[PDB]
């Protein structure tokens, strides 16, 4: 007999593991393969696909399709219109297709982009300063504190869309999913630029916005995913 | 490995990187060389741990039986596992062959047959039917070991339908079947017990590999309901003078105030 | 501009953005080695290729959304729906062309999406299946209606909540499938080419709809300073590279 | 990349994004 | 592999291959290239999991047992198990090794002893003929572990006879023995347990490989009777005023109406 | 020692399974193989010849 | 394909129809 | 190995290679070639039990759990056994894959869950959140083997924090974390028995491979109190009324007169 | 079957062997490896630091 | 030199004193 040894993790059940197994049904010939359109070999090509965001998720909306968007009007002074901290594990996105592929994943490392549309008529005109406050530093409550982040300005006109890159600015190599306060990955604040000015005096505009990865993005740690639940036993 | 950042300088540019359009339905290929000032970084990360193969074959948990009578059924399917049917209802169509593994709690001597699809199984232990001369069977003592069998892609097709938009029978018929319950049946596992000594837990982990997914999907956004039934309303309480309320169950929050979060 | 030509008819559009081409395949007929009948398809190629234009449905002001199963739209036009009704199996890629005009006072926005295998819910409670009737309308629709607690439940009615796709998904995800949003700032159609999405190489063109057309209004129609309140929408779908076999009698009734 | 049990479907785990993304003609 | 499908346009032809004749004894080749419009399909199944080989190297059941005072005996047979008597009554003659695995539920320490053929087995346990010199035994520890051990082909002829239309003594003779039974033994196998500790059931899966089949026939298409006898008037109720009526037992349903079906 | 691994689904008995086997009774020598007309060798050969249909099958 | 025990009954499992369906002369 | 020791006879040098400086914080190169007469030694001696791989790589014992009913939970730190503390806090960062090993008295079936960071783990056994699709598990029966999986470095940073000066909040927060605690964790392990056999008592052996440290330090001089907290001050008593009087604990022993040991 | 044979010592938890064991977590992707300045290899190189010694402890 | 589970991390064991003792210009 050749000198076998079993060291210790030799009679396990890892889930994890890659083993060879004995194949029940020999001889099966399988159905042959034919050419399905639209075959996908990794998921974070689905968390490349830009997917909206339920930015107005205030407790009268959720449930409603008026949760995608947030309506703008003529103010004659700056404000906040909207704030969405970079947490994958925020319900802002860890429902989109990004957040959703990435709350399996314990770390997350790459370059997000968000896409602003703003959906009013052809004659509503007006400029938005989209900032994202980098890591450590506070939610900026003034437009002097929050352009001085990474920040852009778009106007509207002819082409609605526009999209902010959130670059990768981190200490560390992977940011946590699970926002925490050592890696957190700061705010997306949208300004009024100039202003918006319908056409009329009391018009509004309603801004959507979407989010995907930068083709550098990456993940890592599969875990479960904190959204999906059960409770009850499906019978 | 994902690609590394390229170096950029102050761009003054007549045509904007930045301005796409949603509209198009086609997202954005804004690196963020196009929005600031870039270094180069030299950046290795890998998604392996992303692609289907590494993303759904990890084994787990697809049903649990109890040995009533040294006998118990199990039809195979992921449809009451939700954790793991929403791992596949992300796609339409997957093909994979599926490496089954029963971790029971059992003592002594158990048995379990495949049964093929369109015969009887034994209705219990003791049945004249566990002498098969055909049936693929498998016996094991559960102390020294896990019984693992690799079951090849039994399709009737050349993918298994997550979703099926359509019925088995045409429009007259009255038992008609939405969903992919017709669709294709993989057997069923029965499981015995020769001797009397340990309890009656048995779990079913099953490892798809060799994956091929085809059309990605929205992912389950609410907690399921039935099996093979892709409903979400549950209605909660049966028996109050409520039954006709139905829950939603989603897992979105809700945040007091935005600009403020 | 556009214009997109098939057999005898023919499409034209002003403004109007790229067309979008489902999974980047354009449809193509089957060829001999993805193929398992031994039956000769046939190949109608100008009669059946072309645009059919459905109902126009009336967008106002609370209006959930529309819903056309295909192949199911067409049983009734023309000489697609009959080889529908005449062959055992079918496969079929579509050209699927939106339209929806308003004006520069209007706004709102449509998101215009193609689902493959769109199992509706159950208008909830009990598990029972959808029923035939209500999953297989026709060219006629289907009314979204919108959710709540007072919607009939009887006969399998399917799921009347477009927030969450009728099926359980989230909105907002649903740009993952082949997609388009008609925003009446920018433009005013939308088409989509559809390749025929199936593991399999034909199958019955009654039993089984391959494709969803779904049309949701994510944002409202404002009617800004002009009195018009409503605008109609219409939905031209054309059949490309179909192709039926197994003839037999008529599966109508 | 040795397969103990003489067969294709025994062996263990097995090995562009614009298909989405841009989809366009 | 199973051939392609050719092509096939109209034909008009004077030599009809479709009109065949069934008096000759020769099956039809009428392909469906014959009868109507084909097309080219790259067809790949395979009829492996048809062949002989694959069709009865399953290790199906072929007996069971009970220790009655820790001692059971069993004569190699494939003639108590209906299910895989049929299998093997597909063909005339059968040449195959055969490999035979004990699945017992007992625990603590067992014998078994090959007794070939011609000699007399331990007729109990702790008998005097346990001790053998010769006469192959297998020992082994039920728990972790299952035995098997390989019998080649012992025939007395170059296969098995599944069926013998012969005697095996002369015309005068009284006690002539109809059928199979003196053609071949293949010995036995004596069971015993040298402890106390478990139970009593002995299953003995065998399995033909290196097979070799010889002459088709029609499937058996009634439940069997007796062992080596080839009856199938079974006689149900021996106790009652209806001995002498004699079931069939066939499997063949009757429909309400022809040409309604 | 070599270290070697015994995973799951190493101490068990699957019907199905395909395995060299000790062979009790060494040194046999079984009988010769004769040339018997009719060998089969794939049960779909069975399956190809015509056989009648009960196409009455009445009560 | 190795034989681990060195005899050729211990081997595993091993591997025209017109004997039969034209049987004619 | 080492380096042998060169000869030397008497020197008589105006550069002394004895006189260096203490205060320019270097060591002296001074070996004893330098101060005496040496012969030549050939000196094979290594000091390959002295790297850091093989110092660290010796698998210690980790943490210590108690299975209360079929459950507990153990986050993964080193920060509870002082032994194997101490030889970490030798270093400054470190970077190691960890080989894990579980050494269980309990007789049955164990299961142990790695919960990835983020997410909850089962709060009890029989539990729903057990029934993971995607967290690893490790199935084993503690008769017949010790469950063994490695732990890749999961950092977050380049290295592991051993020491971290500072905190995980902006200055004007109110539940700053001192020390290394914020700085990462690697996850927990959820053990349960399925069945009811054996004892309660679970070891967790861990053991660094392809260590690499980084920066040395003055190794621990005081027993520890609390973990993550560096501190050394021992609160003995707490009840009585000396509360406030705080042991050091340190390892210098006195001597009863310098100049004379 | 390959004849082997488990000595002895081929069914134990050594704390201090050298073994291989299998990867949870596969695919998993560590994070880079910088330069940060200061590395060991030998804990002697910590032994050849000079040290100051306690030579008044007295009580 | 064999690696039996194909990745690195699964390996076993693996294997300049002046910049202490003279960190000198």
């Amino acid at each position: 007999g050749l000198p076998t040894r079993l060291p210790s993790g030799s009679q396990q059940f890892m889930t994890t593991e890659d083993e060879q197994s004995p194949n029940i049904l020999p001889g099966f010939h399988p159905s042959k393969k034919i050419h399905i359109p639209g075959m996908i070999t990794n998921v974070m090509h689905m968390a490349r696909v830009d997917s909206f965001i339920p930015i107005n998720n205030i407790q009268g909306e959720v449930g409603k399709v008026s949760m995608y968007y947030i309506t703008v009007t003529k103010k004659t002074v700056t404000e906040r219109i909207l704030v969405l901290p970079l947490e994958m594990s925020n319900t802002l996105f860890a429902t989109t297709l990004l957040g959703e592929v990435l709350n399996y994943y314990a770390n997350w490392s790459g370059s997000i982009t968000i896409t602003f549309m703003c959906v009013c008529d052809a004659f509503s005109t007006g400029k938005f300063l989209v900032a994202y406050t980098p890591p450590g530093g506070k939610l900026p409550e003034d437009r002097k504190q929050a352009m001085l982040g990474v920040h852009i300005i778009w106007d509207l006109g002819l082409q609605s869309s526009c999209t902010i890159v959130v670059p990768w600015i981190s200490s560390g190599f992977y940011r946590r999913t699970k926002a925490d306060s050592f890696t957190h990955g700061g705010y997306v604040s949208l300004w009024y630029q100039t202003a918006f000015v319908p056409p009329v005096s009391g018009g509004t505009g309603s801004i959507l916005a979407t989010c995907s990865a930068c083709p550098d993005m990456s993940v890592r740690m599969l875990r479960d995913s904190p959204m999906m639940e059960q409770k009850n036993e499906l019978q | 490995v994902v690609p590394d950042t390229k170096p950029s300088g102050p761009q003054h540019t007549t045509k904007p990187s930045i301005l796409g359009a949603m509209e198009i339905g086609a997202s954005s290929n804004a690196t963020p060389e196009s929005t600031i000032e870039t270094r180069y970084v030299y950046n290795t990360n890998t998604n392996a741990e992303a692609d289907v193969e590494m993303f759904l074959g990890r084994s787990a948990l697809w049903g649990k039986v109890t040995l009533t009578r040294q006998y118990a059924k199990w039809e195979i399917n992921f449809q009451e596992q939700a954790h793991i049917r929403k791992k596949f209802e992300f796609f339409t169509y997957l093909r994979f062959d599926m490496e089954v593994t029963i971790v029971t709690n059992n003592k002594g001597l158990m048995q379990i047959m495949f049964v093929p699809p369109g015969i009887d199984h034994p209705e219990t232990h003791d049945d004249r039917k566990w002498d098969s001369a055909s049936n693929p069977s498998v016996f094991f003592q559960p102390k020294s070991g896990f019984p693992r069998f690799t079951i090849p892609f039994t399709g009737l097709a050349s993918a298994y339908y997550m979703f099926y938009d359509g019925y088995d029978k045409p429009k007259g018929s009255d038992n008609n079947e939405y969903g992919i319950a017709p669709t294709n049946d993989m057997g069923l596992l029965c499981f015995r017990t020769l001797d009397n000594s340990g309890g009656n837990d048995v779990k079913i982990y099953v490892k798809p590999k060799h994956i091929t997914a085809w059309v990605p999907r929205p992912p389950r956004a609410t907690q399921y309901t039935h099996k093979y039934s892709t409903n979400y309303h549950y209605k909660p309480n049966s028996s109050g003078p409520d039954e006709h309320v139905l829950k939603d169950r989603h897992f979105i929050k809700t945040r007091p105030l935005i600009s403020s979060a | 501009l556009k214009q997109i030509t098939i057999g005898n008819s023919t499409i034209t559009t002003q403004d109007s953005l790229h067309t979008v081409l489902a999974y980047g395949e354009w449809p193509t007929y089957l060829s001999d080695i993805d193929a398992t009948s031994v039956d000769k398809p046939t190949h109608p190629e100008t009669s059946a290729d072309r645009f059919y234009t459905l109902d126009s449905v009336e967008w106002q002001v609370g209006s959930h959304g529309w819903w056309w199963k295909l192949p199911d739209a067409l049983k009734d036009m023309g000489v697609f729906g009959q080889n529908m009704y005449y062959h055992s199996m079918g496969r079929s890629g579509f050209i699927i062309h939106t339209q929806c005009n308003a004006t520069k006072f209007h706004s709102g926005a449509l998101i215009v999406a193609v689902i493959p295998e769109h199992q509706l819910a159950y208008v909830g409670g009990v598990k029972v299946n959808v029923g035939y009737d209500h999953t297989h309308p026709g060219q006629s629709g289907h009314q979204i209606r919108g959710p709540s607690q007072s919607n009939d439940r009887s006969g399998g009615k399917p799921d009347e909540d477009p927030l969450f796709n009728c099926n359980g998904t989230l909105l907002g995800n649903i740009t993952i499938f082949p997609h388009q949003i008609i925003n009446l700032r920018t433009n005013n159609s939308s088409t989509i080419v559809v390749p025929y999405i199936n593991c399999v190489p034909m199958d019955n063109m009654l039993k089984h709809n391959n494709l969803s057309l779904v049309i949701i209004p994510l944002v409202p129609l404002r009617p800004g300073s002009s009195g018009i309140n409503s605008v109609p929408i219409t939905v031209t779908i054309a059949p490309y590279k179909s192709e039926f076999s197994g003839a037999m009698e008529a599966q109508r009734q | 990349n040795i397969n103990y049990y003489k067969d294709s479907a025994s062996s263990g785990l097995s090995r562009d994004p614009s298909k989405f993304t841009q989809p366009l003609v």
